[PDB]
């Protein structure tokens, strides 16, 4: 059943990839000018 | 009557504008005025079905 | 001299191994491939402009603006008489989704959608208004607003 | 072509040829020049432009193959910028367009 | 009537200008004044086919 | 000449394994994945002003 | 069957080459004047 | 049937020749005057 | 019959010599006067 | 009738100048008065065939 474990390997890499896609949030920017 | 058009559509929430120019926004669970209740909203194909059986979609002139 | 004739034949066939017809064939192949690359699946959005009367009622709803990636929209902000109201300052969330060039003493905003579909919010403080105006910008639809004019209540 | 300022009016489109210079001198309803205060253009990788800071004349070079873009131009006496869509890859190329403002 | 000249032929879009100078864009799912409804927008060969069965083409002068 | 035609066909195939329609449909797959990535679960909230 | 897995390999290499050709975003540029 | 593929490789050199021989493009040369 | 390719060898070297002779073109000169 | 001559020959189109000073460009599918419809275009040798069995080439002086 090696297809099972290689499938879990690649989808776990993809899951960690989407974790580092989603765990960050950028901030605001307030701009003032006269 | 007042005819609504889809001014914005995502999954989940929908934004609509009356023929007068009014503003409204709804989800699947809400009471839609003049149409009863919201049956089904799909971001695919841009159609909203109501409990009155009436369908609201894009402007054909503005699509 | 048939030895030199065959020599000319084989030096021709190795000096120019590619046929001119094959050159034109691969050029059309290049053009077809890059046209498929630059082609966008689905239909492109309809280019249009709008002029909206903003309702600043506390019980009301904020305005909603359709957008699309890779295009710049101009939003102008005038009073109910239509006279050009300048813009004092703003506060924008999600910098990586919406590119923005702001002329500091103007009345119009140029907004470019950096990301594809994720939507954002923007607050703008005007000159004499004690209350700022906040709007929602939503990219990725079949209508692209090229220019939106905003008649405010005040 | 004479442009129009109504929101329902469709924005003008310009056919383009790749790497060939297009000259655009902007004139009013009366035909007199209307000098350009500023401009904004997305995708410099697809559109190349020289623009002198005095005249109402744009030198436009289509850099890419089929990427269409938008152009906004603020004139010396216009609050509303003129916004047009330029697309390369047509069976004709406008060398020079005479565009007329309402104002 | 309206004699539409092609301005931009692309997959999903169409640009036309009539004989009276009015300019517009249209999509595949849309109507057409003077020709009914839009049957086919063809990226190939610069063809626009109507539901009433007509072809829209360039000017012969303006190739 | 069949050697020449076979060589040109093989060179074309090895140059571009992907057909243009395959390129377009994989671009469709890509942008569908982008729509999925931009998709947010649950009910999105409602903006409002309060006094 | 036994020769199609190398056919797979050239497909993805062109595909992974193509896959970052859409991720970039061109910056809008604004020019002033007098 | 065994000499097409080595002959094909020479075409591939000319194949990879023309893409960088075509897709490059130099820009305008604007001139001022006084 | 080994004479087939040796006459090819000196053929292409002058051929590769000759093609780039037509390739280069120097730009013209200009001279003012006062 | 009006005498046309070639100022430029390319693949794709052709460039004709009349004897009066009126010039134009032509494609494969088009018409010309006094020669008819362009049945074929020869990019080689600067020859343009038409429907009336007539070939427009360069001038005798422009040779």
């Amino acid at each position: 059943q090696q297809e099972i474990q290689q499938r879990t390997s690649d989808m776990l890499t993809a899951a960690t990839q989407l974790v580092q896609d989603w765990k960050q949030v950028e901030t605001q920017v307030y701009t003032e000018g006269t | 009557r007042i005819i609504y058009y889809i001014q914005a559509v995502i999954p989940g929430r929908a934004w609509l504008i009356g023929s007068n120019g009014s503003t409204l926004t709804v989800r699947e669970g809400s009471k839609i005025p003049g149409y009863g209740m919201v049956k089904l909203i799909d971001s695919l194909q841009g159609r909203i079905l109501t409990s009155s059986g009436q369908v609201i979609k894009f402007s054909q002139e503005d699509s | 001299e048939v030895i030199d004739k065959k020599a000319f034949k084989d030096m021709t066939r190795n000096l120019y191994p590619l046929n001119p017809e094959q050159v034109v064939k691969l050029k059309q192949i290049y053009e077809t491939s890059e046209y498929a690359k630059a082609a966008t699946p689905g239909t492109p959005p309809k280019p249009t402009a709008t002029s909206q009367f903003v309702n600043l009622s506390p019980g009301s709803t904020p305005p909603v603006i359709r957008l699309s990636q890779g295009f710049v929209s101009s939003l102008v902000f005038l009073d109910s008489t239509g006279a050009p109201w300048p813009i004092a300052a703003y506060d924008l969330g999600d910098p990586s989704s919406f590119n923005i060039q702001w002329d500091k003493t103007s009345n119009t905003l140029m907004i470019q959608a950096t990301k594809l579909y994720n939507y954002g919010n923007l607050a703008v403080r005007l000159r004499g208004l004690n209350t700022p105006v906040m709007l929602t910008l939503i990219p990725g639809q079949k209508a692209v607003d090229y220019r939106v004019d905003l008649r405010v209540q005040g």
